[PDB]
């Protein structure tokens, strides 16, 4: 069980760690979150009380180092940093633990929600979308745009998601124009799976990461990428059966975890209705269709 | 964006463009089978690709053979249309390729867009206008060549005959669209009008009678009457 200690909490802030959130009052005695399950990637995210604008936070894996949060009063935010001296970090953590100045990651023992949302996310892979190689953790906020978004301004601060464009020469073989546009299996299986990702795990991992940036940060470019990667499978007549069954689990937990009052924006009517009711795979997403209809039947 | 009433004059500026109409590409007669079911028999079709500035009609005849063994023919038709227009553009020298192609039905944008990925600088545009190019098969010479064709074939006609020698392209396009609108609302009347006077002949290399300026005025008026009229007999007004 690992720990993200906080030097202090100078400003009133809502802190989120994965799907959990809590309020910290300005200068409340608060020195972090303990008992974080090892073996998954995690996100710690922030929304200031005073400016609900800008959600931001940090993807991280405790197996990759000792990380802590110190507020920076110059730049105005809770920064993640690495402590290189293990002994001194352990000692600081221990005193905070003994004074009980830390909240506890509530690992429900029946609950596999976070595992199911991050099964294919990795920190070596996360750093290929968010580029900042001097740190082992990755910052994301609501305003970061994607590479493709920039094609349609600062490249260093972009989300380098895998560019998907259904009306592109990448997507469309000369001579198969109608074939490849109406059945996207060549682009899914040959260009994307075999060519770029190498395997469906990699495809699923970017899809999972895309959704989680959408939900936690309201990152529009990620929402766009999540839906694009869904739509590419849903629009391929030919998808390995294992990939379909896994996609149905993946979306099920995505839809189950979405806040009820945010579905109106983070869910694209056209893509979902197409995916569930018109596309090749309109019959392959039983769990996802069942929960969508029992929970968000308005969108459809 | 879309072409409409407000940007009508752009058709007659000096940027090359083409109208594509696909409404006559897939044509059928619907009939009954021996068992009393209904089946279709395809007949030859055409694509209507028109430079509104010069009058040039690049008529691609669509021979019923292209459908043989194919499914979802109304959907293939749009793609086949798109394939043929892109081929025509590829065939043209660069200084003769359109800068814009305006499709008369929105369902043609994605097919044409995909077929023209190699031409990113050609704008593919819908229109809000209810243009009457569907009636191009009411022009006898046009209809004749399509129905006689035994193989795929591209046929060329100036849809303006020699009008440009006397009137502007704007005026020529308006005449054409009034002629075609009349033909679409009442083909019989429309044609009776065009041919009532046996002394006005249609030249071998023209689609329309050799009216004088003053005979065109009369003609153009009678066509307006028809379109209003039928709009009465169609709305009891
Ligand atoms: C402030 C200092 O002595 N070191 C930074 C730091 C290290 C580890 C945990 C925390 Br919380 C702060
Ligand atoms: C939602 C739930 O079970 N607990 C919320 C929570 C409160 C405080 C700290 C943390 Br970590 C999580
Ligand atoms: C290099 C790359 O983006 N691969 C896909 C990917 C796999 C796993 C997790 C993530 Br996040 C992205
Ligand atoms: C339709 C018509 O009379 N066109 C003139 C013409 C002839 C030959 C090539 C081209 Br481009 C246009």
């Amino acid at each position: 069980m690992n720990t993200v200690p906080f030097t202090s909490a100078p400003i009133e802030v809502t802190i989120g760690i994965d799907q959990y959130s809590f309020n910290v009052k300005e200068n409340q005695p608060f020195h972090g979150i303990k008992d974080i399950p090892i073996g998954h990637v995690h996100v710690i995210h922030f929304q200031h009380a005073d400016n609900s604008s800008m959600r931001y936070g940090y993807w991280f894996d405790c197996r990759m180092g000792n990380f802590y949060i110190q507020y920076d009063p110059k730049d105005g935010l809770y920064k993640m940093m690495e402590e290189r001296d293990g002994a001194k970090f352990e000692n600081i953590v221990h005193n905070f633990k003994e004074r009980q100045m830390m909240v506890s990651y509530p690992k429900i023992d029946e609950d596999d929600t976070w595992y199911n949302l991050t099964e294919f996310v990795q920190m070596d892979k996360i750093r290929k979308i968010v580029r900042k190689d001097e740190n082992q953790f990755s910052y994301v906020d609501s305003s970061m745009t994607t590479v493709q978004e920039n094609e349609l301004s600062d490249p260093a601060h972009s989300l380098n998601y895998t560019v998907i464009n259904f009306k592109s020469r990448e997507a469309i073989r000369p001579g198969h124009e109608m074939e490849d546009f109406l059945d996207k299996s060549y682009y899914l299986n040959t260009v994307m799976l075999q060519g770029i990702f190498k395997n469906s795990s990699n495809y699923f991992g970017e899809l999972q990461f895309a959704f989680l940036n959408a939900m936690f940060f309201g990152n529009y470019g990620s929402s766009l990428q999540w839906h694009a990667m869904i739509e590419l499978i849903c629009s391929s007549a030919t998808v390995p059966k294992h990939m379909l069954d896994k996609l149905d689990e993946i979306l099920y937990y995505q839809i189950k975890t979405l806040p009820e009052q945010y579905s109106d924006i983070l869910l694209n009517e056209r893509v979902w209705n197409i995916c569930l009711y018109s596309s090749f795979q309109k019959n392959s997403l039983h769990n996802t269709e069942k929960i969508m209809e029992n929970k968000y039947p308005e969108l459809l | 964006g879309a072409m409409n009433s407000s940007n009508y004059a752009e058709l007659f500026n000096n940027d090359i463009k083409l109208f594509v109409d696909d409404t006559n590409v897939y044509r059928v007669t619907v009939h009954k089978t021996f068992e009393g079911n209904v089946a279709t028999k395809a007949i030859n079709g055409c694509i209507f690709t028109l430079n509104p500035k010069t009058g040039h009609l690049f008529l691609k005849i669509i021979h019923t053979s292209v459908w043989a063994g194919q499914k979802r023919l109304s959907q293939l038709a749009k793609w086949k249309t798109a394939e043929e227009v892109s081929a025509l553009v590829r065939s043209l020298p660069k200084e003769e390729q359109p800068k814009q192609i305006i499709v008369t039905r929105k369902a043609m944008l994605d097919p044409l867009e995909v077929h023209m990925l190699d031409f990113p600088n050609i704008a593919i545009r819908p229109t809000e206008l209810r243009l009457p190019f569907s009636a191009a098969m009411s022009i006898d010479k046009l209809s004749d060549v399509v129905m006689k064709a035994t193989e795929p074939q591209m046929v060329l006609f100036n849809i303006y005959d020699d009008w440009l020698d006397r009137i502007s392209s704007y005026t020529a396009f308006s005449r054409l669209t009034l002629l075609l609108r009349a033909l679409k609302t009442n083909e019989e009347s429309a044609k009776m009008i065009l041919l009532s006077d046996p002394t006005i002949t249609i030249k071998s290399y023209h689609l329309w009678p050799s009216f004088t300026d003053e005979q065109w005025i009369t003609i153009e008026s009678q066509m307006r009457d028809l379109i209003l009229t039928e709009y009465g007999r169609k709305y009891n007004v």
